[PDB]
């Protein structure tokens, strides 16, 4: 699994449907239209075409 | 048993003690959110200023103490620089009476993910009541009806830019909240993110001879004491460290003092201001024009505007 952050269109995107591609929801932001999701490394391309998905961004580490 | 109080040189350097007769930061509406490794929450020289203890590690928001405690020391040290109490023991912070929201976004290693950090910012904005703007008036930082922090302090950074992190920083900026971040420790030509956003004050590090530290990422917005910094450290102890992580809380303590002294006098807080600002009408304008202008005149790539000075910033704010 990798963890990505999906920018979403609220009125096209369904958090329950990331299961369709092997995914699950980690955290839905309240203040920004984005969601942290865990997904198979090879589902990122599928995730990118999911309805309501506007951008897929990857997680990074800070020191 | 606890040592007798000392004033770390960095506190003296940013001209904090002369403010404390006006305010030590303990104006009710003011809170500082420290996004870090957590906090030694029973530390005798910190306990009384910890108003809220949250954790966002692994995407999972927790108010449990197992989860909120410092397993590293980094957050305990940083927090002590802002807010170690003015009493008979240990050390003393820039704003030794300010309330702290310790928001644990970094793990036992002092390392953390962008997504936990972005959740951390949202949590600083939402406050313990889990609502940003409870009365729907548009005022969040400085509204005494809400519980948002007025300052977000981030002794962390990374080389990557993302719109999710960026949008969270716009949310905090728009909430009226002063954002402070370490410029980074790579000796690089420019700051790490989020310090590098125009919404965020990038802080660089000086040593005790007023030289910029060799590791300090350049092009900060201001600079502050960041080498040989004595502060609090687990368990119920003290340690001396260096890094822009140490410089950043000095600048957050100064900001809390401005906002706390301004509120106390006017019953409102100052606007955040811009990276460019040179007016006396915003927190950042005041920070710029009252900074000790070291090196080349005006903004320079080593020190930014100069070393922040609470005593003049606050005089200018009430002026
Ligand atoms: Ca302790
Ligand atoms: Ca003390
Ligand atoms: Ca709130
Ligand atoms: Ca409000
Ligand atoms: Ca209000
Ligand atoms: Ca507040
Ligand atoms: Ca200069
Ligand atoms: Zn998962
Ligand atoms: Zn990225
Ligand atoms: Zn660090």
């Amino acid at each position: 699994t990798i963890r990505v952050i999906v920018s979403v269109d609220k009125a096209k995107f369904n958090p329950h449907e990331v299961l369709g591609i092997g995914g699950h929801i980690v955290y839905q932001f309240k203040l920004i239209p984005a969601v942290v999701v865990d997904v198979p490394a090879n589902a990122v391309g599928k995730l990118k075409k999911m309805p309501g998905v506007e951008k897929v961004e990857f997680d990074h580490q800070a020191v | 048993t606890q040592p007798a109080q000392t004033i770390p040189w960095g506190i003296e350097r940013v001209k904090a003690p002369s403010v404390w007769s006006i305010t030590d930061g303990s104006v009710s509406v003011i809170q500082v959110a420290v996004l870090d490794t957590g906090v030694d929450y029973d530390h005798p020289d910190l306990a009384a200023n910890i108003a809220w203890c949250v954790s966002t590690l692994r995407g999972k928001v927790s108010t449990k103490l197992r989860d909120c405690a410092d397993q590293n020391g980094h957050g305990t040290h940083v927090i002590g620089t802002i807010a170690a109490l003015n009493n008979d023991i240990g050390v003393v912070g820039v704003a030794p009476g300010v309330q702290i929201y310790s928001v644990r976004v970094l793990d036992a290693r002092g390392s953390g993910s962008y997504s936990d950090i972005a959740i951390g910012i949202e949590q600083a904005i939402l406050g313990p009541d889990g609502v940003a703007d409870k009365d729907g008036d548009g005022i969040i930082a400085g509204d005494p009806d809400d519980d948002a922090a007025e300052v977000i302090s981030m002794s962390l950074g990374g080389p990557a830019d993302d719109s999710y992190l960026y949008d969270m920083i716009i949310q905090a900026y728009n909430a009226g909240i002063v954002i402070v971040a370490a410029s980074g420790n790579e000796g690089a030509p420019s700051p790490s993110y989020p310090a590098a956003y125009p919404e965020v004050i990038a802080v660089g590090a000086i040593d005790s001879n007023d030289n910029i530290a060799s590791f300090s990422n350049r092009q900060p917005e201001v600079s502050a004491p960041g080498v040989d910094i004595l502060s609090t450290y687990p368990d119920d102890s003290y340690e001396t460290l260096m890094g822009t992580a140490m410089a950043t809380p000095h600048v957050s303590g100064v900001v809390a003092l401005i906002q706390a002294a301004y509120y106390q006098k006017y019953g409102k807080i100052l606007p955040v201001g811009t990276f460019d600002d040179i007016s006396k009408n915003t927190v950042r304008g005041i920070l710029h024009i009252t900074a000790d202008d070291l090196g080349p005149t005006g903004w320079d790539a080593d020190y930014g505007y100069g070393v922040v000075r609470a005593a003049l910033a606050v005089q200018a704010a009430l002026g």
